[PDB]
């Protein structure tokens, strides 16, 4: 090979045949949450158990 | 009031309770290298990137 080569550079790959080292160190994490609620409660009462003579009509 | 004509007794109740709620959370803790798609008029860059990983069986 007659190609020029720098002395002080970091010897990065530059041509087709050059080799490079890859450190994967891949780490991905995704999360998703959702919630919903709805509560309704009702309860009504009414009773005499004793009615006046004048109110017995109703 | 000689008889129970005036004797009176009555009770009544009405209770109502309603509730509602909702939640929504999401998280993402990755790192992805993207490539510029185009340069906008103001200098903003449109970036698009994709990464495919085949650990095993998918
Ligand atoms: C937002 C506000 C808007 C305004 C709303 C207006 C009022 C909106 C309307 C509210 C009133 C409900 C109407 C109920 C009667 C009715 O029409 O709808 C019925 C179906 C229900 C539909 C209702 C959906 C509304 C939908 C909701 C709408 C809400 C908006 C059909 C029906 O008719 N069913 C019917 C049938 O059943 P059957 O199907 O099986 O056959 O026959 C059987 C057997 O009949 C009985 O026989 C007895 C002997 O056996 C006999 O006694 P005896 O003496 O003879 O012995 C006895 O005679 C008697 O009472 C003898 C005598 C009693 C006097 C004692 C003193 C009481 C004073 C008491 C004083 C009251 C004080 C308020 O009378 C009366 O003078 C009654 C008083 C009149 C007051 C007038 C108000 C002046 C304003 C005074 C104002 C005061 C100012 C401070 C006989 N009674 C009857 O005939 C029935 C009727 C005869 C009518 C002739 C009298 C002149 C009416 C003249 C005009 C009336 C027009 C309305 O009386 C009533 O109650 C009428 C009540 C009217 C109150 C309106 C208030 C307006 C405020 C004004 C406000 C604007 C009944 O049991 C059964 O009726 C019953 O069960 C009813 C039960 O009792 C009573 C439960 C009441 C609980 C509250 C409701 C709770 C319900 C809640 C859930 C929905
Ligand atoms: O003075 C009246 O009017 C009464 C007194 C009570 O006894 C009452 O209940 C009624 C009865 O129904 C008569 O049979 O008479």
């Amino acid at each position: 090979n007659y190609g020029y080569q720098p002395l002080f550079e970091d010897r990065r790959p530059r041509n087709i045949g050059d080799t490079l080292t890859i450190v994967l160190q891949e780490n991905v994490s995704a999360s998703k949450s959702s919630s919903a609620n709805a509560s309704r409660d009702g309860k009504t009462s009414f009773g005499f158990d004793t009615v006046p003579r004048y109110l017995q009509g109703l | 009031f000689g008889n129970s004509r005036a004797d009176m007794e009555a009770s009544g109740g009405n209770s109502f309770n309603g509730k509602g709620g909702a939640n929504a959370s999401n998280t993402f803790s990755g790192t992805l290298t993207v490539t510029v798609d185009q340069v906008l008029a103001n200098g903003n860059l449109h970036v698009v990137g994709e990464k495919q990983i085949a650990i095993n069986q998918g």
